[PDB]
């Protein structure tokens, strides 16, 4: 892919360059010198982009052509068997019920909720992560 | 050659089709359903409360409230709207058309969507209930000020369920933005590349990329401040830079915010108008360059909602405020070229699109002018500031919302909504919003700062209150013709039996059946433009639409 | 059985699977009774009865519409 | 300002104003088409309507009637 | 087809991305207050042991080198190379926590506290995340192996295997950040 | 199991409390949780008395017949339900509870119903811990014992039928295996498996239900 | 190689891709909503206690009636089994139809009744309306088998 890795590139220098001109121009200009609350968060969205970027810029150099990059292309070039899409599941509901009952323990302080809703929450990712794996009972 | 049909088509459905089909669905289209559903309960809910804040503020003197439920109300009332309301319906219609507008046959990860929709839908009752405490729900404001939610201040159990819910919600946000970007990117028709996809496509793109930059800074602060609340951990106080850390970090998350709300409703009128103004989207690689200069400009502006403070670099955000500027004046010039002579038929879509277009003109002018350190120097934290931003919010999120609905209801459904009804709800809306938050804006200019639940007789501005209390509840009995029209017409309603019910469509989703199967497609076709389905449709256009596209 | 159809209830021969309308009615009715009469003792205070009011309309009104929708032919 | 026309205009105003948009609006004709009577003669393509219940050419019997 | 580009090693990089951003939060959290305690800027009751910091950093920095070895025999379709290294991984990585356990311990023993100090709150609350990220990735490891164990091997068990071998490598590198910015710089 | 609650666990530390004194009280006094139904309906049900000549009915009469009433409609309900639905065979086979709708429905009314009771005996702790009013959890008690069993019985009606349906749907079709193919005229398509014989076009022929479970995910 | 009148065009399958001008409809049947939905669930619930199809026919039948009726009934899915009601009114002619599957059952002596209550309810320019009493006195007439 070619024009993601772009996007992301333009995006990264516009941010290296604000970041940049932002923490010279408030260590002089400035009341107390350098800011070092914007200053932060830029560099480091500056570096959010960059990863990714450099991410699609090696997977793009590694890669031939493909239909969706490719102009020029028809409907027969795609033909064939795409991944495993999951059908019906029930245990996103669960993961998020379990979620909310460790936020409310939260909120008000209990202890004893915390760690309930922590041990939902290692429950009920695990059954979301075996679910396709779970291979027939052995009796 | 006759053919067998049914005099009407089914109302409603098998009993028992429903409830356990939303609870194991993996499909994007239920999914925005559910969306669209519950987000505009709570709309409902943070109307309601509106109406109790309008209804004190006419006829000086405490009638029926109190001082702490009213800043409950506009604290409650602010954070459902923007938060319970706005950041999900994108998602929502994000889920609905995206997929059919790519020419794919699902999302790329089906599971974390329903959890992404199931953590929204539990952040919101978390930070909702706080209304059952007897203390009542958080009265700081939507902004939650440095030293004013302490422990010390502020020390009720509303707080933390304010925190609680904001946390899981932008769990929810975070993890529906990776979803999106990843769709968009891999999972694609073989014919099209990114510079034949729709504008709202790229819309959403952007938006998500913005998503994933702002929310985790948030779940960062909240919990630095539930730290502080529960362990007193030192870490806002005034004594360090914890005043000033604050509104840093808040308002570093809070524009790109706005931002996000902002930008697929310029997608959905973008996508609008050329289907009824019979004319291609004027300037299209014009609209994608203005977007991502408005991506990338809304990062580095974050501080121009702290000028009163006297500790920020003035010139730096104003200046770059008025550069942000620009890329929105650009988008704007290329809707009114896409409908600049053509032929013209006002359906509901492009009535609201219309308003749209008036509304947020009349806003983005008010907050130009407020951009300017001077004269926020007076108009700052008063009811300009107010008028300025339901300006630009109603006008986005509100007419841009109603627009898509009236688009894609037969899509969706199969049905067509009512037009008489309608237009009444449309004039309606126009009214009572243009009758209620015109006059703030002098409201606000002579002295009367935001976040006051009493004032005196001797004070002016009793009258102007009572016009804008007038037109609050026009817009609050303004809601019964869409409802009524939505109920009926969901079950009744004129059937839709072929593709395209507005005629003259694009964008790919306008050449599958009215109600898509599932996997949304039952043949693709050739994909040479960004107007496939036009193409499709009309043969014999294609030499007219390659000759004349350039004359201007 | 006494009686359902297959394409309403798919599983209409293995199990209990209909009970009569009218039981369902005046049960609201019943309980919206209920409600009404839980605030006869006044025990100083009227944000109670607001809420209880509140439900015993909106059961009515259930109730209401169901009879007048299935008395008109509108519901099978 | 006398609170009895304050609440008198917050009353009032909007209802009446949903009463002027409704009779202008909710009068006018829907793109339905309008009613077939017998009594003029039959334009409209054929017809023909199916029950689809019972999911999945030698007559047996007629009957006629002509009014 | 198939697209080549995987799925879920996209999702994975946006994720990690937006973690990095997390952590950016704490980090501007942590540099304010900084420039406001002039001087000795740790207070007195406070003093970081050295001698135990830098085993644990190097301990963690060959769990990388160990991770990248069990997927590299996972690239090609062999389970115990990559059920050997990756048990080793994670002992290695619980031993790192460990220690940091210990350090808190000896720590607040005669010292700094969330209460206390603001230098202890924002020492404590940088670390403390960073520890409750390396305890996920410890989790992620054991539900790895698991499904390793429990059926027949495929492409998509070495795809999972990728993507936690790289948020592992992540997670490495920012607490290679964040222990020099706090030891030190100072 | 029992070893290790009983060695880990504590219960009723009694030298915490003093021995009994008919002056002095505490604040949690509570049964163990089979009796909690009991107090809770004792606390919610509202103060109706009768005074009529030289004479006087309290309220807890009101407690004593209910209780009664349950416990004379618990050993009575094969009865009541052979007289109901008018049958009277011999039966060895048991039944999946999704195949019984209205027996299920009023299972979990009654269970709700349990839950309801059981929940208001706790109410000064639930009103401690949780930030919420005393009067306002009676209250919601009162109401709740009226309109959460009905919402219940609907709800749990609705998703008997729902599960009967997605039965006979991998009855008529196929196990779904979740993957997605193209089909050069860009058509996609889920590759479902059949679980018997299959037609001439490849169709699998519709089995029949015979009250067994059905296999919904491919790996099992 | 047909016409496709402007906005129909014929995909990569068999499927035609239709369109409508912003202003109109899709359907163009001269009667109100709220009898269609009336003839649907009688259409239905009538062909549920019956075990039969159940059809009606408006257009013109300008040819030998009952000819050009059997000749029409073969469009019914399963016409075998299927019971038909055609109506001309114009011609002013109403027909019945069977299917050889569906006899033994009631029949003969329900057409007859039908006919009856369709030309009673006709005779004073109620379509709709005759249909459907026709249609619920046949549904009810016909038994299961
Ligand atoms: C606050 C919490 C309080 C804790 C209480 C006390 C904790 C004790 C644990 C509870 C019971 C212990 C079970 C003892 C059996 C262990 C022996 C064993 O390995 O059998 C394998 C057993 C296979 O059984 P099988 O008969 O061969 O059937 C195989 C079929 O494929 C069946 O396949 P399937 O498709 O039908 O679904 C499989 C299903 C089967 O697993 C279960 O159903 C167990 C839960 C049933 C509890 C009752 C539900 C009540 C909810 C209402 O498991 C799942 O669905 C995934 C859930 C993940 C479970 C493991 C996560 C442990 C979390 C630790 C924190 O699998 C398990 O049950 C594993 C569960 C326990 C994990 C091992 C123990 C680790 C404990 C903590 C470690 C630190
Ligand atoms: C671009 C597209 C535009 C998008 C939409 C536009 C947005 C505009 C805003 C909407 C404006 C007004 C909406 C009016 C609705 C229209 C009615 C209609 O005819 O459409 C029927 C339409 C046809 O359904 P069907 O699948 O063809 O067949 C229905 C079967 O006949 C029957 O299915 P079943 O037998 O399996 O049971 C279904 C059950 C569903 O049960 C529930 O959903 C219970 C929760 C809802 C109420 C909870 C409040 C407390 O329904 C009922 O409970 C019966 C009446 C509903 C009770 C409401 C009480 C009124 C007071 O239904 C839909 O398609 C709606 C889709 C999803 C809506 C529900 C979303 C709920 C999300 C999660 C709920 C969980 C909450 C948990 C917390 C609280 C605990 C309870
Ligand atoms: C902070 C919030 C943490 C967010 C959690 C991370 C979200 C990652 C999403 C990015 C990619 C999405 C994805 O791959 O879909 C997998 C799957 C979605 O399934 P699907 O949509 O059907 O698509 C299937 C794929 O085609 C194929 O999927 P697959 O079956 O091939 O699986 C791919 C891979 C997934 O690949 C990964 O993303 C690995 C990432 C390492 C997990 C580290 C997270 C720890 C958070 C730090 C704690 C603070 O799964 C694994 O190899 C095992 C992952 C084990 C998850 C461990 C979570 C433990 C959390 C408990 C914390 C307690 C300790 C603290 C006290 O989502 C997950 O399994 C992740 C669990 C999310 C639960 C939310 C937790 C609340
Ligand atoms: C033309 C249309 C336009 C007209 C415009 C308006 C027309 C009238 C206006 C009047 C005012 C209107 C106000 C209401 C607005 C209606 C809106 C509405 O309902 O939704 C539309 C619409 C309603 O559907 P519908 O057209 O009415 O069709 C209903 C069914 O098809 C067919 O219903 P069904 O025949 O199947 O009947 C169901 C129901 C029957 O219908 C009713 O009568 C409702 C009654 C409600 C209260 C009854 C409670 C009984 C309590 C008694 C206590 C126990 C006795 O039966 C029940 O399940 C009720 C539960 C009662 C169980 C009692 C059994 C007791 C067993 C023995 C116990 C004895 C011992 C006692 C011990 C107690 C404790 C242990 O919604 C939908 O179709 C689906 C909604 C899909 C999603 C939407 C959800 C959005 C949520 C947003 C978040
Ligand atoms: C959904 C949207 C939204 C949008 C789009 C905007 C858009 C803009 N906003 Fe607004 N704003 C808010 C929501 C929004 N805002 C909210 C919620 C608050 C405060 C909330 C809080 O404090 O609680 C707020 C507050 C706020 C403030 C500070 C108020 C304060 O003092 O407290 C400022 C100015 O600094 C500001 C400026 C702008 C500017 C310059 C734009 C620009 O984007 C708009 C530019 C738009 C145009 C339409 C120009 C039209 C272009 C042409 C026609 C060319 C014209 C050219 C010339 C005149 C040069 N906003
Ligand atoms: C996306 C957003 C959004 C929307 C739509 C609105 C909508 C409205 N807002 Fe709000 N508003 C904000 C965002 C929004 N607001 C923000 C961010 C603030 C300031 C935050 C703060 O200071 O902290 C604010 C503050 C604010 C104030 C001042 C608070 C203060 O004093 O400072 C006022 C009133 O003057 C107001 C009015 C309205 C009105 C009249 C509407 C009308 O649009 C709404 C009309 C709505 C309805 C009436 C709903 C209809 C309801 C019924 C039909 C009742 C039915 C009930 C049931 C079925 C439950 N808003
Ligand atoms: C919010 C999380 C913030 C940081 C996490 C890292 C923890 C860092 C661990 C180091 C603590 C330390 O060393 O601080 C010693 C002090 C001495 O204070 P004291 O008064 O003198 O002693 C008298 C004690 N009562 O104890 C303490 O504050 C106790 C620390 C409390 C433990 C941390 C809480 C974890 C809860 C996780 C939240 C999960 C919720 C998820 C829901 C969405
Ligand atoms: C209200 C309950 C309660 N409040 C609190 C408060 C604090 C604490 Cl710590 C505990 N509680 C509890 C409590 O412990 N509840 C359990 C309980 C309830 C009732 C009975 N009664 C026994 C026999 C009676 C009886 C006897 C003879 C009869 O014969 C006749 F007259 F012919 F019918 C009928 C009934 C009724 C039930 C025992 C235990
Ligand atoms: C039906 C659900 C209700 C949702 C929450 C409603 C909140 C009502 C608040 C008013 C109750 C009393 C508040 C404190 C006392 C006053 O004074
Ligand atoms: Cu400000």
């Amino acid at each position: 892919m070619h024009i993601e890795a772009r996007l992301f590139e333009i995006l990264t220098a516009f941010f290296a360059l604000a970041a940049v001109v932002y923490a010279v121009l408030t260590a002089m200009f400035a009341t107390g010198g350098v800011e070092w609350a914007g200053t932060t968060a830029l560099v480091l969205t500056t570096g959010l982009t960059l990863i990714t970027g450099t991410f699609f810029r090696f997977v793009a150099r590694r890669l031939d052509t493909r239909p969706e990059d490719y102009e020029d292309a028809e409907i027969s070039d795609g033909a064939g068997e795409l991944g495993f899409f999951a059908p019906h599941s029930w245990w996103p509901i669960l993961i998020s019920l379990s979620f909310s009952t460790a936020a409310v323990g939260a909120a008000l302080w209990l202890p004893w909720l915390i760690a309930a809703g922590v041990a939902f929450v290692i429950t009920s990712v695990c059954g979301l992560v075996f679910e396709y794996y779970w291979g027939p009972e052995k009796h | 050659e006759l053919e067998a049909r049914r005099p009407f088509p089914e109302r409603m459905g098998p009993k028992g089709n429903l409830i356990y089909k939303l609870i194991t669905t993996t499909d994007h289209k239920l999914i925005g359903i559910m969306y669209c559903v519950v987000c505009f309960a709570f709309f409902l809910v943070g109307g309601l409360m509106a109406l109790f804040m309008r209804t004190e503020l006419a006829m000086p003197g405490l009638q029926f409230l109190s001082n702490e439920q009213f800043n409950q109300l506009f604290t409650m009332h602010g954070t459902v709207m923007l938060l319970f309301y706005a950041t999900p319906i994108v998602f929502g219609f994000a889920n609905l058309v995206l997929p059919l507008q790519i020419g794919a046959p699902d999302v790329a990860f089906p599971r974390l969507n329903a959890l992404s929709f199931w953590l929204f839908l539990f952040g919101a009752l978390i930070a909702i209930a706080g209304f059952i405490t007897p203390g009542g729900a958080a009265d700081f404001g939507w902004t939650a000020y440095s030293p004013l939610t302490d422990a010390i201040h502020s020390p009720g159990a509303g707080g933390d369920l304010w925190i609680m819910g904001l946390a899981v919600g932008g769990l929810g946000t975070i993890l529906g933005g990776v979803n999106m970007i990843t769709t968009v990117v891999c999972m694609r028709a073989p014919g099209m590349t990114m510079f034949r996809m729709p504008i709202f496509t790229w819309n959403i793109l952007v938006t998500s990329i913005l998503v994933l930059i702002a929310f985790p800074i948030l779940t960062a602060a909240l919990f630095g401040l539930a730290a502080d609340r529960h362990l007193g951990a030192h870490i806002y106080d005034p004594a360090n830079g914890g005043v000033l850390l604050w509104q840093h970090l808040f308002w570093f998350f809070g524009h790109p915010e706005v931002y996000i709300i902002a930008l697929p409703f310029f997608g959905i009128v973008s996508e609008i108008f050329p289907v009824f103004s019979r004319k291609p989207i004027f300037g299209y690689t014009t609209l994608i360059y203005a977007t991502l200069a408005i991506a990338a400009l809304s990062v580095a502006v974050w501080a121009h909602h702290m000028y009163a403070t006297g500790a920020v670099l003035l010139p730096f955000f104003s200046f770059m405020t008025f550069l942000i500027a620009v890329p929105t004046g650009i988008k704007f010039f290329n809707w009114i070229g896409t409908m600049w002579k053509g032929q013209l038929t006002f359906e509901t879509p492009m009535l609201f699109s219309v308003g749209f277009l008036i509304t947020f003109l009349l806003g983005g002018l008010s907050g130009v002018l407020l951009a300017s350190p001077p004269l926020d120097f007076h108009v700052t934290d008063s009811y300009f500031v107010i008028a300025h931003f339901h300006y630009v919010l109603f006008g986005t999120i509100v007419f841009a919302t109603y627009a898509g609905i009236y688009f894609w209801f037969p899509k969706m459904t199969g049905r067509l909504l009512d037009e008489r009804l309608g237009k009444l709800h449309f004039w309606l809306t126009f009214i009572g919003f243009h009758t209620t938050f015109l006059v703030q804006h002098w409201l606000g200019d002579e002295g009367m700062p935001r976040r006051y639940a009493d004032y005196l007789p001797t004070d002016g501005f009793t009258t102007l209150n009572v016009i804008s209390t007038v037109g609050a509840f026009i817009l609050g009995v303004s809601m019964l013709p869409f409802v009524w029209n939505v109920f009926k017409s969901w079950r009744y309603g004129e059937p839709v039996t072929v593709d395209d019910p507005w005629g003259y469509g694009n964008s790919l989703e306008w050449a599958t059946s009215c109600p898509p199967p599932r996997h949304n497609f039952t043949e693709l076709p050739r994909i040479r433009s960004e107007r496939p389905a036009f193409e499709l449709h009309y043969p014999h256009m294609v030499e007219r639409m390659r000759a004349e596209a350039h004359v201007g | 059985h006494t009686g359902v159809d297959v394409e309403d209830v798919p599983s209409a021969e293995w199990g209990w699977s209909h009970m009569p309308i009218g039981v369902m009615h005046i049960g609201g009715l019943l309980s919206a009774a209920f409600l009404l009469v839980m605030m006869r003792g006044n025990h100083v205070g009227h944000v109670e009865d607001w809420f209880l009011i509140g439900f015993a309309a909106v059961i009515v009104a259930l109730v209401g519409r169901n009879w007048w929708l299935r008395r008109r032919g509108w519901i099978r | 300002m006398s609170t009895a026309l304050t609440h008198g205009l917050i009353g009032g105003v909007p209802l009446v104003l949903f009463a002027v948009l409704a009779l202008i609006f909710l009068t006018r004709k829907g793109p339905h088409p309008d009613t077939y009577k017998m009594s003029d003669p039959w334009t409209h393509a054929p017809i023909l309507w199916a029950a689809e219940e019972p999911r999945e050419v030698v007559i047996g019997g007629g009957a006629s009637g002509k009014w | 087809s198939l697209n080549r580009p995987n799925m879920v090693s996209v999702g994975t990089i946006v994720w990690l991305s937006s973690e990095l951003m997390f952590f950016a939060g704490l980090f501007a959290m942590y540099f304010t207050a900084r420039a406001q305690a002039g001087g000795a800027w740790p207070p007195e009751p406070t003093e970081l042991n050295l001698a135990l910091a830098v085993p644990v950093t190097l301990v963690l920095i060959a769990s990388s080198f160990t991770c990248q070895m069990g997927v590299f025999a996972a690239e090609r379709g062999d389970v115990f190379g990559l059920r050997r290294w990756y048990v080793i991984t994670f002992l290695m990585g619980l031993f790192f926590v460990l220690g940091q356990g210990y350090e808190y311990i000896h720590l607040v023993e005669h010292g700094t506290t969330i209460p206390g100090s603001a230098y202890g709150s924002v020492f404590y609350l940088a670390t403390g995340f960073h520890g409750l990220h390396v305890i996920g990735g410890l989790v992620a490891f054991v539900l790895l192996l698991a499904r390793t164990k429990m059926s027949k091997f495929t492409p998509a068990q070495a795809t999972a295997a990728i993507v936690v071998s790289y948020y592992w490598h992540f997670v490495d590198i920012v607490w290679i950040a964040l222990f020099a910015t706090i030891y030190f710089v100072r | 199991v029992l070893g290790l609650m009983g060695g880990l666990l504590q219960i009723n530390p009694i030298w915490n409390l003093g021995p009994y004194k008919p002056s002095q009280v505490s604040a949690g006094s509570q049964p163990d949780f089979y009796m909690m139904w009991t107090e809770g309906l004792a606390r919610i049900w509202p103060p109706w008395e009768f005074y009529f000549w030289h004479h006087t009915i309290p309220a807890p009469v009101w407690v004593a017949v209910i209780m009664g009433l349950v416990f004379v409609l618990l050993p009575a309900y094969p009865f009541l339900e052979k007289r109901f639905t008018g049958d009277y065979a011999h039966h060895n086979l048991l039944q999946r509870p999704r195949d019984v709708p209205v027996r299920t429905a009023i299972g979990a009314m009654a269970i709700a119903f349990y839950m309801v009771l059981t929940l208001a005996a706790m109410n000064d702790i639930i009103a401690l811990k949780f930030h919420i009013s005393l009067n306002a959890t009676t209250w919601i008690g009162r109401i709740g014992m009226v309109i959460l069993p009905p919402f219940v019985y609907f709800i749990t009606y609705r998703w008997c039928i729902g599960l009967q349906r997605s039965d006979r749907s991998v009855l008529e079709h196929g196990v779904e295996t979740g993957i997605i193919k193209r089909l050069p005229h860009g058509a996609y398509i889920e590759l479902h498996q059949p679980l018997g014989p299959v037609d001439e076009h490849g169709h699998p022929i519709p089995l029949q239900y015979q009250g067994a479970p059905l296999p919904k995910r491919m790996n099992k | 190689e047909l016409d496709l009148p402007y906005g129909s065009a014929l995909t990569s399958s068999g499927r035609i891709s239709a369109v409508t001008e912003p202003g109109e409809l899709s359907v163009h049947y001269p009667f109100p909503t709220m009898d269609l939905v009336v003839l649907d669930d009688a259409l239905k619930y009538g062909s549920r206690a019956a075990k039969a199809r159940f059809a009606v026919y408006i257009g013109p039948l300008g040819a030998d009636t009952a000819a050009t009726a059997r000749e029409i009934l073969a469009n019914v899915p399963t016409p075998e089994n299927a019971v038909l009601l055609a109506v001309s009114p114009d011609q002013r002619a109403i027909e019945v139809v069977y299917g050889a599957d569906v006899k033994g059952r009631g029949i003969e002596s329900a057409a007859p009744l039908g006919v009856s209550a369709a030309a009673a309810s006709f005779k004073e320019g109620n379509l709709i309306d005759g249909l459907i009493s026709a249609v619920r006195v046949m549904s009810a007439g016909v038994s299961p088998a």
